[PDB]
């Protein structure tokens, strides 16, 4: 399978890390902004605490799986609007889901870098078994970033890493950091971590990007460190064999 | 412990002006509910931490707060919520007895811890995860069917196939609501034995066959359109609703919207989830009564019966019974089962042969022609 797109580079801002306002975002915008004449971005934007509220509503209502699904990809689909605004003086601007998908060839020929939704358009077509949509933020950037056999993806999250434990939950004293990991190793041990189980399980399938780091986006260059190979966060290997 | 002892004075800023909701018990030392009742009423306040806090007022050493309620009867059991008495237990209560009667009554509260927990908390987390497969389960268009109209297996095939099964339609429309799903072909094949040769990843594929199921749906919806049956699509299905409820039928794409996004195979470029999946989800979205996928044989046989001999025809079969069996060519893509089993309003399918007249119709009420592929 041929790479479409070689030169890309794929970058999820996490949803929470939006949430956070000014204080995470203004720094960001201006890592961004730097990283512009170094790199060709697709800066794909996660959902946070809004589609959670969604999800509260929405499940209080009895609705589906692939109800809630688009419903939370909307909020993704906001946080975007929003980094595409800061960003806007930059010649950058968020592109929906169909251009994406057709049009990103010209749109990274016309300026820099895109903001879109990380979100995939799976909408009523969500898979069941679980009344929170599976396929989601680190999801959809992943299966996108390893369709158009771009050069990384780079997960930008609220916290350093992966751990073996949540770092801000209740057993957080007995939970220490992973520099490195395997999809395989993450999928087989059950808990909580910092991305979907879902990504996990289509890094399986996956066919170009071999490692996919998770950084911190409230530590100003990170970001720009992680997309020029540096290890500054957890990497994930997807279990795809070099040459 | 956290069990507060409180007093007749104390009683105004422990029970009054205390947020969250506190249980009091009215006890004394002879009452003998009462020394029955204390040990269950101190070990339901470890049990309940952070959730409620229990209190415990002496009569003989505290006489003048009783009255202030009624209190004619020990052990009495008062639920106090924001300085006003929500709920009342007069006697003797068993362990399960009390947890029963403060539940029912902390629903709202737990209600609400939950929901903070559902926004806290990763979605990976599993009681998380738990807590929201406990919520309702709503079916949005119960009473309507989907159907899958075969594209290699009818609609490549013309006239002979398509005019029969189109006054079915017509007519089985006037009993029951039917949502029409189309397949692609040979048009699709094409396309992806083409982009397969250029190496083209799966996401590419995945549109290119799109397009073949949005043909196949325009000429079927175009038999249908003097019915006054309409071709809907739009990624969002907001004209499914009228059609159903005045038409009783819609003619759609069986293809899922996933594109570019499309989840890959183990192995090779063909899309994993093609028309039997993107129909298949549409009715277990919907919620639907059943799912009836209308193809050229009279349904699953041991081996493609087009490439054997002698096969055996299956009636009813489960998934697990069909991958034990191990399916070399299935009458469904293989992922199709995988999603029957995660189902959660269609927990089975019906493969008919819509090259027999009356299979629809007769499948449509209910009645078991060919197979039925069982997700349990
Ligand atoms: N094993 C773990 N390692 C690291 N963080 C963890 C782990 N388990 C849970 N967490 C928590 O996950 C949080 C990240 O939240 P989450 O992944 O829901 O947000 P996001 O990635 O910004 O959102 P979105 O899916 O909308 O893009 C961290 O702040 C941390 O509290
Ligand atoms: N064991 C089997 N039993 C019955 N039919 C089988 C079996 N193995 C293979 N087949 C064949 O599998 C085919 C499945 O249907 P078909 O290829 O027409 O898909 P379709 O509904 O047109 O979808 P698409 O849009 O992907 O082309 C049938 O033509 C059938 O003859
Ligand atoms: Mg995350």
């Amino acid at each position: 399978p041929i790479r479409l797109l070689p030169w890309l580079q794929v970058v999820k801002i996490g949803g929470r890390v939006m949430d956070r306002g000014a204080d995470a975002i203004l720094p960001l915008v201006e890592e961004l902004r730097k990283l512009l004449p170094e790199h060709r971005l697709l800066i794909l934007t996660g959902a946070g605490v809004r589609a959670r509220h969604v999800f509260s509503v929405g499940l209080d209502l009895g609705l589906p799986v692939g109800s809630l699904a688009p419903l939370a990809a909307s909020e993704a689909g906001q946080n975007g609007h929003i980094l595409a605004a800061m960003l806007a003086s930059e010649g950058v601007s968020y592109v929906e889901h169909p251009t994406v998908a057709d049009q990103l060839a010209i749109h990274l020929s016309a300026t820099r870098a895109v903001v879109g939704s990380a979100f995939p358009p799976y909408h009523h077509h969500e898979f069941p078994g679980s009344r929170i949509p599976p396929h989601r933020a680190d999801t959809g950037a992943f299966l996108l970033a390893d369709a158009f056999g771009a050069a990384g993806l780079t997960i930008v999250e609220n916290v350093d890493g992966i751990y073996t434990a949540d770092p801000n939950g209740p057993d957080r004293g007995q939970a220490r950091f992973l520099p490195e990991t395997s999809a395989t190793d993450l999928a087989k041990s059950e808990g909580p971590l910092p991305v979907d189980r879902a990504l996990l399980d289509v890094m399986a399938t996956a066919r170009h990007i071999e490692r996919v780091q998770v950084v911190n986006g409230l530590v100003p260059g990170r970001l720009t460190a992680a997309l020029r190979g540096e290890h500054v966060g957890t990497l994930i290997r997807t279990g795809v064999r070099p040459a | 412990d956290k069990i507060i002892h409180l007093t007749d004075d104390s009683f105004d800023t422990d029970v009054l002006k205390a947020d969250g909701a506190i249980l009091v018990d009215f006890w004394a030392e002879w009452c003998g509910p009462c020394k029955m009742i204390a040990p269950i009423l101190d070990e339901i306040a470890d049990e309940y931490q952070g959730k409620l806090t229990v209190a415990k007022l002496n009569i003989d050493q505290n006489p003048g707060t009783a009255p202030k309620y009624g209190i004619r009867g020990i052990p009495t059991l008062l639920l106090f919520k924001n300085g006003e008495v929500a709920a009342t237990k007069v006697g003797a209560l068993s362990k399960g007895q009390l947890k029963e009667f403060l539940d029912a009554n902390l629903e709202e509260e737990k209600r609400k811890r939950e929901e903070e927990l559902l926004m806290q908390r990763s979605l990976t987390d599993p009681q998380l995860q738990a807590a929201a497969a406990a919520a309702a389960d709503f079916r949005i268009l119960p009473d309507a069917t989907v159907i899958k109209i075969g594209g290699q297996s009818v609609i490549d095939r013309g006239r002979a196939a398509v005019y029969p099964l189109v006054d079915e339609i017509v007519a089985a429309r006037k009993n029951h609501k039917l949502l029409i799903g189309t397949g692609a072909g040979t048009r699709a094949r094409h396309l992806y034995s083409i982009a397969a040769g250029l190496g083209l990843p799966a996401g590419v594929l995945a549109q290119l066959g799109s397009s073949v199921a949005d043909q196949n749906a325009a000429m079927l919806g175009q038999l249908l359109a003097k019915h006054g049956i309409p071709v809907v699509g739009g990624a969002g299905l907001s004209a499914v609703p009228l059609s159903l409820a005045e038409v009783n039928a819609v003619v759609f794409s069986g293809m899922p919207p996933y594109k570019l996004w499309m989840r890959p195979a183990a192995e090779g470029v063909i899309p994993p989830y093609r028309t039997d999946a993107g129909c298949f989800l549409l009715a277990e979205q919907f919620g639907c009564k059943q799912m009836i996928f209308v193809k050229d044989e009279d349904g699953l046989y041991t081996a493609n019966p087009k490439t054997s001999k002698d096969a055996t025809f299956i009636p009813r079969i489960s998934v697990d019974e069909m991958k034990a069996k191990g399916l070399h060519d299935s009458i469904l893509e293989f992922p199709v089962l995988d999603l029957l089993q995660s189902a959660q309003h269609v927990r089975e399918v019906q493969v008919v042969n819509g090259l027999v007249p009356g299979n629809l119709t007769r499948a449509l009420a209910g009645e078991h022609v060919g197979t039925i592929i069982t997700a349990s």
